């Protein structure tokens, strides 16, 4: 899981 | 003839109309900004569900902020007059009101602003949709246990995550919103109205996804997409 | 039993829960902001029509910003567990994120904030409305001749207008948005789906409405609500 | 018309  | 009703769009003209499918993925260095494992897995996802709603479906990989510009307008000046709808899909780093071109960040009002109902005349009447996968901000989601019209009428954002939040990728399945939306639309477009398709896109998201990191600020975190729409009718993918 | 489905709302509680409604039509002098001709027209339709849909409604007018954060503050912490649903209707001066107090602006953020799934939890899992006439900025319209959840799930802003956007009162029959909200409640709750009711509302404001003023550069005007959306159910005001 |  990574953030935009 | 009998009794007419106008509560959704036509759908019904020559061609559903175009999707352009903007997938960045690799950025310039000095921007600082990751490269966005995962986001293929949802360009894919979407070339292929948008395809089987009969979309004409265009794919965009690792544009500049020029580039993005240029194709909009471009894009935005095509006789669309036998087409139903449009689509943009926007998949990239963001911030609230912003998407990043390979390069550097595009204010989303200058890509949408082509598209008003006065500047797109053969788009005037006809469901603009642009469905975001970008961040909106830097917040994150504890969770809990359980006879004219406006020039921004029939404009709809399919946002992926909540204002001012992080939106969440996984870098193997894709991002938890894009996977969602597409697997709904494959089940639901031939039956339900798009807004209900985004609802339950919304419920698919805020239940059956949770972030895992080894970072404790980022992990067991949640997310529910936002949707933001000006639209006047129904929208079905389907006719007749 | 038989196959069930969960893509609704459970709405058959024994109540269909509060509606509160804040009219502000008189502000401080010092504040320099106008009188709000028309509102009272608004909270008195937006009362019959809630009360027609079972909402208890409580009206307040004149709220300064403290006394609105302190209503709800004391609204959240009441034990909503037989109430199906909650409400607010705020009909005030506003900037975009930003509601005026009869004193002075609150931030949206905050008001809202209370009714998260982790501060309130009475009202987890159940849809929490907020419906909204105010301005949105300075913009006009010119317009073209034609298991966790998230803390933020299952809340719906019902805007009057577009982000950016002023927002349009008429000081004789109250706002457009209003006006027309209240219109379509009374010919479709017993019939649409909440979202389909507000695309109708939508519909009404863009076509039926335009400025007239002597003034040229508000004069000849549109306006698009814009529904934002994080519900993760159908919303339908009837049961059984 | 005014605006809010
Ligand atoms: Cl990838
Ligand atoms: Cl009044």
């Amino acid at each position: 899981d990574e953030v935009d | 003839s009998g009794i007419s009703l106008d509560n959704s769009y036509k759908m019904d003209y020559p061609e559903m109309g175009l999707c352009i499918i903007i997938n960045n993925k690799n950025f310039h260095k000095s921007t600082g900004a990751t490269s966005r494992s995962g986001t293929d897995v949802d360009a894919a996802n979407l070339r292929e569900t948008f395809r089987n709603l009969k979309y004409e479906v265009r794919n965009k990989n690792d544009l500049t902020r020029e580039e993005i510009v240029e194709l909009m307008r471009d894009v935005s000046k095509e006789d669309h007059s036998k087409r139903s709808s449009f689509v943009c899909v926007l998949l990239s780093h963001g911030e609230e009101g912003i998407i990043f071109g390979t390069n550097g960040p595009v204010d989303l009002k200058k890509i949408t602003n082509f598209f008003r109902g006065d500047r797109c005349r053969s788009l005037t009447g006809k469901p603009k949709l642009f469905i975001i996968q970008a961040c909106r901000g830097t917040e994150l989601d504890c969770g809990i246990e359980t006879h004219k019209i406006p020039v921004e009428a029939d404009f709809l954002y399919a946002y992926s995550t909540a204002p001012g939040y992080y939106s969440w990728r996984n870098s193997k399945d894709g991002s938890w919103f894009i996977q969602s939306l597409c697997a709904m639309l494959k089940q639901y477009a031939d039956k339900l109205e798009f807004m209900h398709i985004l609802t339950r896109v919304n419920r698919k998201v805020a239940t059956e996804f949770e972030s895992f990191s080894f970072d404790a600020t980022f992990h067991a975190k949640k997310q529910i997409p936002c949707i933001h729409s000006m639209l006047t009718k129904e929208l079905y993918f389907y006719h007749h």
